[PDB]
């Protein structure tokens, strides 16, 4: 009730310093291709060719990269490739957002950062994904009281069921008030201990 | 319960009907059919019976307990409505209340029961009451079969100026009436079945005494003493007295531990050394 | 000023703090003048004790202001715990003639909060580092307050030719106009200078 | 794993008026870049009956009969089948004779209508399912 | 906000008790009250009116506004038109709460009440939902609400504004 | 890549998300200290002998090395940022003293942090009013009624009322005693409000 998080920036311009969310979002694979020789480090993958296929987290990406492409090119993963960005408009409520992932919408929006051709229509993806799953999860959060949710949450993201447990929290909190129960003072932090 | 399991346990219809010998338990299915209740309906929880039979079932009842001998079976009492389903009589809060502080099984100090009974009392609790009426159930389907022991094996033993009986450890929910406080009920309830199974008329008029095992360690039991039973009993208990001056001449180890007087804690070895001069002196 | 009348402010200053998405207005004089009448009617109780039912109607409504009170002051404790940097920054650099957005003790509170966490990351990580990166600098670190927040708001002094962005498309603006007690959904940085004007209050 | 497209999305790389003149117009194909008319052609140079569509097609065409055509399938696949033998008339009257009546399969992402034979309950009733 | 402080701000609102003991003006910080004349009405706030009547010492009075008649064409009113109506008061969950439950004796037909009061609660929350939906299917930028009392707005806020600051962020993400 | 000893120490942290003080993890922090000081070192060579026989095409291998040390940092920074929220909690919820419970779990320098923290904050809440300020770290909740009745839960020695008129606190024994007092004892788990 009174730790406040650092939340994520994930999906503005740039994400936080130290929010451990992103933290461990950027840390995610990515596909890259070498413009010039590795020299002194060819142990990992001593020198590595130029025109080599390599996976990169996504923070070392982010220095390595340049407009004039000088030391590697980036191409996007097959989830947003043209292939899957069909699927998510036939009918978005149907895909299983935490295989793939667990970080959509905040991995997405980072790929923006490459300049790549096809920016124009991957921001147009998400924006229509997003709309897409929002009427199943306005409806699946605030009317599911003292159900076993976790059949109703196996199929989101983070940026979703931090959304899902908004509307939990405040339905269990007008139905805590509607029954008078929200009247009794209580422990706080000591029963997480209990 | 059910209208059959309530008539099978109550410590005034399961004395007269005698409902502990074979011989006279078909007179419970004999008043059942003077009523046309079918066997089927009164078995069933009284809340699903059919909506037919229920119209005048407290005359219907009332009447067919008159070619029985059971003239006293309305009495005066009140009863509480909140709301659309609850609906209590002044008996059953007594009876959750009064099992709910005194549950067999104990998690704790004496002062932890307590408060779960102080609790069920107000109506923002109504899950405790509900939950102390399944104890207060519990509770009469073992009393009914502890009076059948002690009547089925005549330990009932008629020592005198006085009845007398005693309870072993090895027969079933015998730990239950362990408290010093949920034997006095047992006692009561033994003391009414006794007097209307006899065939004596000495026995019918005589104050009854009873012990059971406290304490296996310390080796101590539990002793009561109840007045002589009938109709118009004043209800004056005169124990207090005797079981003191009894302790006083033998001069053995008791404790007077409650507010009432006629409940003691002995040695299990000065039993005999107590009970033959009580038995003096009582006279 | 009448004393009836600090309360409905008080309470006013009250939701826009728990709405707000960045630290507000500082109003030293309300919280130094609620602190009178808390300060006075608590002695012409303790004096006048002898009585057993009208001091029950007081201290009720004591207990009921020193909430209001206390429940304003620890909203604005964790914005500044959490926008202590950018909070010390906006303080230093005031153009005179602009209401301060922390009062003389909160300042001190902030700058003690800043030297305290600075001095703790010193002798933990930040020292045993190679001799160029022991310095890390608290401006890119704490994130930023977040005006693109959406808040419901009702107004109360009539408003027109308010703009309304919906997207970076400069021409898709279309400007609205306010009635007197209607209420609205939009976005904090549009309505900003109105928050500080009481010309709205977040509801 | 779920297979929410025939086509494998991983690695593709390595009155009843309206309706029909709705699908003709889908038919024309030729201003944008002529996916159909080269299938059409396709299929009169190899004498098939049907030719297979995508209804993520239809999708980014028009919407409304995209979703009318997957809820109502049998109104809507009688006005389909009608307006394909118009526009095959409209290239070769001689074929379009030759066979009695043409078919038109279907192919693509339908949302959730990718259902196995254990999931196939009666809300499907006439509705294209794969 | 949570509903246990919307609780605290619906206690400001003005009722009418009839007092059964002597007590002279009191001057609150929020202004006077009084005198109390045993049998004779005056008008509290809330507070203090539950707070006096769970100590036996008054008798709660219904508000005007709180008739099964006027009620039962509000509740009419609101499931014609299509919009959100105008209502009694500010506060009426709340009122229709605490007063029902702790005077609910010295209101009659308040098991009619009641039952009406979550009729039209049944329905202005179903409005707001429709009013929320066509808000993100059309990509508004704005949403003029024309009666929603702070209880409703309360109930469905917390959510509604975080999933619109995520979809501001996904519509902004491709000017720079 | 490199990195994955830094990793070991968040997604320890991202585990526990009810804000739950975990122990100290000197051991790893120092396993990632002695990485930062490895890289720094053996890219610092290969720096200055690209001034020393010019071998340019080494620039992206400084890269390679200079980038994945502010990782290094930012995955120290955070963890040690983020166990001082966790702690600043312990002021709000428990109070101003902890059992050892909790102060057997931080660092031999976070309660250095902390008692500066709980100073400052002493420090302040005196200056608001006239008279000892106000204590702002009470009143969680609005105010309901003036008498509460609590019931007690565990033994604790001779609770005070200002009068100087003490009361003992036995096991499952139930007072009636004035809110303002009790506050203190039931956000921890002694007392317990049972008239709601």
């Amino acid at each position: 009730e009174a730790y406040f998080r650092v939340e994520s920036g994930a999906l503005g311009p740039e994400e936080n310093f130290l929010s451990l969310d992103d933290i461990l979002m950027s840390h995610e694979k990515l596909p890259v291709r070498t413009e010039t020789a590795m020299p002194r480090l060819g142990a990992f993958f001593n020198a590595v060719p130029q025109g080599s296929k390599l996976e990169l987290p996504l923070w070392l990406a982010k220095g390595l990269f340049d407009n004039k492409r000088r030391i590697l090119s980036v191409e996007l993963p097959k989830i947003y490739q043209e292939g899957w960005r069909t699927v998510f408009s036939a009918d978005p409520n149907v895909v299983d957002l935490h295989k793939m992932g667990p970080h959509f919408y905040g991995f997405g929006s980072q790929l923006l950062h490459f300049d790549s051709p096809e920016n124009a229509d991957i921001s147009q993806s998400l924006l229509q994904t997003f709309i897409g799953r929002f009427r199943r999860i306005m409806d699946s959060s605030q009317n599911a009281y003292n159900e076993d949710t976790s059949a109703l949450v196996a199929r989101l993201d983070e940026m979703e069921r931090g959304l899902f447990q908004t509307g939990q929290k405040g339905l269990n909190d007008f139905q805590c008030w509607e029954k008078g129960q929200a009247s009794q003072i209580t422990a706080s932090n000591l029963v997480q201990n209990y | 319960w059910s209208l059959h399991d309530s008539l099978c346990n109550t410590s005034y219809t399961a004395a007269r009907f005698k409902l502990w010998s074979v011989h006279g338990q078909k007179r419970l299915q004999e008043f059942l059919a003077d009523m046309g209740l079918p066997l089927k309906q009164v078995k069933q929880k009284f809340q699903a019976m059919d909506i037919s039979l229920k119209e005048n079932l407290r005359e219907m009842i009332e009447q067919s307990a008159n070619k029985f001998g059971m003239k006293d079976m309305r009495v005066q009492t009140f009863s509480i409505h909140f709301g659309f389903k609850h609906k209590f009589l002044a008996s059953d809060v007594v009876f959750a209340t009064m099992s709910l502080m005194e549950s067999p099984e104990k998690d704790g100090s004496g002062t932890d029961h307590f408060i779960q009974a102080l609790d069920s009392l107000s109506r923002s609790n109504l899950d405790k009451l509900y939950h102390g009426l399944e104890l207060a159930k519990k509770q009469l389907r073992a009393t009914q079969q502890t009076i059948a022991s002690c009547l089925c094996t005549n330990l009932v033993i008629s020592q005198g100026p006085f009845l007398y009986c005693s309870l072993m450890e090895g027969t079933p929910d015998v730990m239950l009436f362990s408290r010093p406080a949920s034997l006095s009920l047992l006692s009561k309830h033994l003391l009414k079945s006794f007097v209307c199974s006899t065939k004596n008329r000495r026995c019918k008029l005589l104050p009854l005494v009873m012990a059971a095992p406290l304490s296996m360690e310390h080796g101590t039991v539990t002793v009561v003493g109840i007045p002589p039973e009938t109709d118009s009993s004043d209800r004056k208990n005169f124990f207090g007295r005797a079981f003191e001056k009894a302790a006083e001449s033998t001069s053995s180890r008791m404790l007077h531990n409650h507010f009432d007087l006629s409940v003691i804690e002995l040695k299990a070895e000065d039993r005999s050394k107590f009970l033959d001069a009580l038995i003096s002196l009582l006279s | 000023l009448t004393p009836a009348e600090l309360i409905e402010r008080l309470e006013q200053a009250w939701m826009n703090e728990k709405f707000a998405p960045e630290l507000l207005e500082s109003k030293p004089e309300i919280v130094e003048c609620v602190m009178e009448q808390l300060e006075h009617m608590e002695e012409n109780l303790r004096r006048a004790k002898r009585e057993d039912l009208k001091v029950s109607i007081h201290q009720m409504e004591m207990e009921r202001i020193r909430y209001v009170l206390s429940s304003y002051l620890r909203c604005r404790l964790m914005k500044i715990e959490k926008f202590f940097p950018h909070v010390l920054e906006k303080e230093k650099t005031r153009p005179e003639g602009e209401p301060s957005s922390l009062s003389p003790e909160e300042l001190a509170f902030a700058r003690e909060f800043m030297a305290n966490t600075e001095s703790y990351l010193k002798n933990v990580a930040l020292k045993h580092m190679p001799p160029n990166l022991q310095k890390v600098d608290l401006f890119r670190a704490v994130p930023k307050p977040d005006l693109d927040s959406y808040v419901f708001l009702r107004v109360r002094e009539r408003q027109e030719n308010i703009l309304v962005e919906p997207d970076t498309d400069e021409q898709r603006d279309y400007v609205i106009d306010l009635e007197k007690g209607s209420q609205h959904l939009i976005r904090y940085k549009t309505i900003a200078p109105l928050v500080a004007s009481g010309a709205v209050q977040l509801i | 794993m779920l297979p929410r497209s025939p086509p494998l999305p991983r690695g593709n790389l390595w009155e009843l008026r309206e309706a029909q003149r709705d699908y003709l117009d889908f038919l024309d194909d030729e201003e944008d870049q002529g996916i159909y008319q080269s299938k059409v052609r396709e299929l009169i140079s190899d004498n098939q009956y049907r030719l297979i569509v995508n209804v993520n097609d239809l999708r980014r065409k028009n919407e409304k009969r995209a979703n009318r055509l997957l809820n109502n399938a049998f109104e809507e696949l009688v006005a389909f089948q009608r307006a394909l033998k118009d526009f095959v008339a409209s290239i070769d009257a001689t074929y379009a004779k030759q066979y009695e009546e043409f078919y038109v399969g279907l192919e693509g992402s339908f949302g959730s209508k990718h259902v196995s034979p254990r999931t196939l309950t009666s809300c499907f009733l006439s509705c294209v399912v794969c | 906000m949570d509903a246990a402080e919307v609780e605290f701000l619906a206690e400001k609102e003005l009722v009418t008790i009839i007092p059964n003991f002597s007590l002279d003006k009191i001057y609150l910080i929020g202004g006077d009250l009084g005198p109390f004349n045993p049998g004779l009405p005056v008008e509290v706030p809330l507070w203090l009116a539950i707070n006096l009547k769970q100590r036996q010492k008054c008798r709660l009075l219904p508000p005007e506004w709180m008739d099964v008649e006027k009620l039962e064409k509000m509740r009419d009113h609101e499931r014609k038109e299509e919009t959100f109506t105008p209502m009694p008061s500010p506060y009426y969950m709340e009122l229709t709460k605490l007063l029902l439950n702790h005077a609910s004796d010295n209101i009659p037909k308040a098991d009619e009440i009641r039952t009406l009061v979550k009729d039209m609660w049944d329905t202005r929350i179903a409005k707001l939902r429709v009013s929320a939906d066509s808000f993100v299917r059309q990509q508004e930028a704005h949403a003029k609400l024309d009666n929603l009392t702070l209880m409703e707005i309360n109930t469905s806020g917390t959510f509604l504004t975080q999933a619109l600051n995520h979809m501001y962020k996904l519509r902004t993400n491709l000017q720079p | 890549m490199f990195c994955e000893k830094a990793m070991e120490l968040i997604r320890e942290l991202h585990r526990a998300p009810e804000g739950q003080l975990p122990a100290f993890n000197e051991d790893g922090l120092r396993q990632v200290l002695e990485e930062m000081k490895a890289l720094y070192e053996q890219n610092q060579s290969d720096v200055n002998e690209a001034k020393s026989g010019g071998r340019s095409d080494l620039i992206p291998t400084i890269k390679f090395r200079h980038c994945s040390l502010l990782r290094n940092r930012r995955c120290t920074v955070a963890y040690l940022y983020d166990r001082l929220l966790r702690i600043r909690a312990l002021r709000w919820e428990y109070g101003s003293v902890l059992p050892n419970a909790l102060r057997f779990h931080m660092a031999a320098e976070e309660m250095e942090w902390f008692n500066n923290y709980k100073r400052s904050l002493a420090t302040y809440m005196r200056s608001l009013g006239g008279d000892e300020g106000l204590d702002i770290t009470q009143d969680m909740k609005p105010p309901k009624s003036l008498y509460i009745e609590v019931r007690c839960l565990k033994d604790y020695g001779e609770f005070e009322v200002d009068d100087g008129t003490s009361v003992l606190l036995k096991k499952n024994s139930q007072h009636f005693l004035p809110r303002w007092k009790c506050e203190q004892l039931i956000r921890q788990g002694v007392l317990e409000h049972i008239l709601s």
